[PDB]
DNA sequence: GGTTGGTGTGGTTGG
């Protein structure tokens, strides 16, 4: 479906200021 | 949100802004998890103990907003409710148990880089995401400290293992919740507080990068205090009896 | 214009 993409960030392949944090706190 | 910072435009497409329609009055976040259904808490609808029980005509929602006072024509829309569906196990006399709405809008939203929709999880998503330790992000318009911001504010926080969660209250925990939050001295803090009820606690997929909702801002005590911790609504406990509204009303 | 038209002592709304 067409969810949880957003236009300004991941379909422009753009982080937003702290997505980082919530990656890294995986490993 | 409690020491959240500014959210940039366009970070949080899905998020959605629940109005007490005359007067005009902002109550509650909520979520958009397409184009004709958005999920809130049910306490922003139903709460007795408060003289709070909203029926359709009586609210509105607005979506793609960026500040609070301006309107931004042509960016934010809106929408008037056709229906709403509150748990049926909804228990707001004891503890908030299955804390969770759905509202359907009376005219779809087109879908814009200012507006769209977030995942809901899956049990191979809500198995390896929900696990103490890894962090979400909570979005909202509530209270800036215990008891107003101008741009929506957003907080990154960690999930808490159940045996603390529970520890840390006396309120009667259940399965159909969850809490995050640092712990006493993690150095950090941050919460979600009064007003950001309905608002979503979302998490980032490591495996397909799309976004999903594991959680609703539900309850506390105070905000932000030194071994409390926020709870939320466990969307993917609830799925089933969302899909069900969703497939039977949509 | 803007992330958005065609006009405002704005507007449902700032400058
Ligand atoms: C309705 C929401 O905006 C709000 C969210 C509060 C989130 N707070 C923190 N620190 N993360 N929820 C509430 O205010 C709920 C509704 C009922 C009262 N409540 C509380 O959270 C009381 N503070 C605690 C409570 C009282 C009765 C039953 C359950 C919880
Ligand atoms: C809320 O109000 C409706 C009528 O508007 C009533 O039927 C419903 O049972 C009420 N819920 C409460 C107060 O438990
Ligand atoms: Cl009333
Ligand atoms: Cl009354
Ligand atoms: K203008
Ligand atoms: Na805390
Ligand atoms: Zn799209
Ligand atoms: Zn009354």
């Amino acid at each position: 479906a067409d969810c949880g993409l957003r236009p300004l960030f991941e379909k422009k392949s753009l982080e937003d200021k702290t997505e980082r944090e919530l990656l890294e706190s995986y490993i | 949100i409690v020491e959240g910072s500014d959210a940039e435009i366009g970070m949080s497409p899905w998020q959605v802004m629940l109005f007490r329609k005359s007067p005009q009055e902002l109550l509650c976040g909520a979520s958009l998890i397409s184009d004709r259904w958005v999920l809130t808490a049910a306490h922003c609808l139903l709460y007795p103990p408060w003289d709070k029980n909203f029926t359709e005509n009586d609210l509105l929602v607005r979506i793609g907003k960026h500040s609070r006072t301006r309107y931004e024509r042509n960016i934010e829309k809106i929408s008037m409710l056709e229906k709403i569906y509150i748990h049926p196990r909804y228990n707001w006399r004891e503890n908030l148990d299955r804390d969770i709405a759905l509202m359907k809008l009376k005219k779809p939203v087109a879908f814009s880089d200012y507006i769209h929709p977030v995942c809901l999880p899956d049990r191979e998503t809500a198995a390896s995401l929900l696990q103490a330790g890894y962090k979400g992000r909570v979005t909202g318009w509530g209270n800036l400290k215990e008891t107003q911001p101008s741009v929506l504010q957003v907080v990154n926080l960690p999930i808490v293992e159940r045996p603390v969660c529970k520890d840390s209250t006396r309120i009667r925990i259940t399965d159909n919740m969850f809490c995050a939050g640092y712990k006493p001295d993690e150095g950090k803090r941050g919460d979600a507080c009064e007003g950001d009820s309905g608002g979503p606690f979302v998490m980032k997929s490591p495996f397909n990068n799309r976004w999903y909702q594991m959680g609703i801002v539900s309850w506390g005590e105070g905000c932000d205090r030194d071994g409390k911790y926020g709870f939320y609504t466990h969307v993917f406990r609830l799925k089933k009896w969302i899909q069900k509204v969703i497939d039977q009303f949509g």
